[PDB]
């Protein structure tokens, strides 16, 4: 539902005149969706929520959040020396703060 | 008769050339590490390497 067959084929030009068969066309799709988002790293990703276990960096800490969030919503900061919580309205394009 | 008659040439050397010293002082740029990108670097990551550098 992601990437139409239809659509595979008149990027690629297999229409009307056919290569390898839609069984052969639907593996290497599978075996694309393997190799593109795993050089890149990225997930399916819906509208996310996540948690993850920050590392202090340095004595001052760099914060480098792994998945830069939108432009301003608060991401917040808990547990680790932390007896509060606290809110932090990040970099937009980036993600060291 | 007094040592200033020969000392016109020396002396004008001098302060042209401390002119040149303290000219020089401030106007040539302290910066090191001249970095230069290639062209197709996507500014909005290229920032990116200049805050990491």
């Amino acid at each position: 539902t992601l990437l139409p067959l239809q659509t595979i084929r008149e990027h690629a030009k297999c229409d009307d005149n056919p290569r390898v068969t839609d069984d052969l066309l639907k593996l290497y799709r599978e075996a694309a969706f393997e190799a593109a988002e795993l050089y890149t790293g990225l997930s399916f990703t819906p509208e996310k929520t996540i948690v993850e276990p920050i590392r202090l960096k340095g004595r001052r800490g760099k914060i480098i959040l792994s998945a830069t969030p939108i432009a301003g919503r608060p991401v917040v900061f808990y547990g680790g020396g932390l007896g509060s919580p606290l809110e932090l309205i990040p970099r937009p394009g980036s993600n060291v703060l | 008769n007094t040592p200033l008659q020969a000392i016109g040439v020396p002396v004008a050397l001098y302060d042209a050339l401390m002119a040149r010293a303290i000219d020089s002082a401030d106007g040539t740029p302290n910066s090191k590490w001249l970095v230069t990108a290639s062209r197709d670097l996507d500014d909005g990551q290229a920032k990116e390497v200049k805050e990491g550098i």
